[PDB]
């Protein structure tokens, strides 16, 4: 009926919707990645400029 | 989120059809006991009736 | 998380209620409707014996 149209829809609706739901979930996951690896780099630099520093002071 | 709300709007849209279904039947069911206990009161006077005629 | 258990689990609920309702009523109105069937026939034969009686 119309009502089994609408159900199939609403549920298209639904699997699009969860599908890109998941999509951004991976998309941000990836940046989130990306930028715990930018953190991993800025303590590496940290540290870097922190001997070096320590070396030009003493 | 995203696909969070997709998802209950479509645990929603289940909601309003179920709870629409449900009160549709009640008024169904309770026109057809009115229709059923009606006709059983007519049966009753044709029996009245009946006695009356054979009296 | 916490909302989304209880909010989702409540809907369920919601929809599973409103369906064995349904469910219940339309059972009743098909038993009612098959009994007055069954008033009508009798009612019928009832009309008929009663006329027969009145001739």
């Amino acid at each position: 009926d119309f009502d089994d149209i609408h159900r199939k829809r609403v549920e298209k609706d639904l699997n699009e919707l969860q599908t890109l739901i998941e999509a951004h979930f991976e998309n941000r996951k990836k940046e989130e990645e990306e930028l715990i690896s930018l953190k991993d780099r800025i303590e590496k630099r940290r540290a870097e400029r922190a001997e070096q520093q320590r070396i030009r002071n003493e | 989120m995203d696909a969070i709300k997709k998802k209950m709007q479509m645990l929603k849209l289940d909601k309003e059809n179920a709870l629409d279904r449900a009160e549709q039947a009640e008024a169904d069911k309770k026109a057809a006991e009115d229709r059923s206990k009606q006709l059983e009161d007519e049966l009753v006077s044709l029996q009245k009736k009946l006695k009356g005629t054979e009296d």
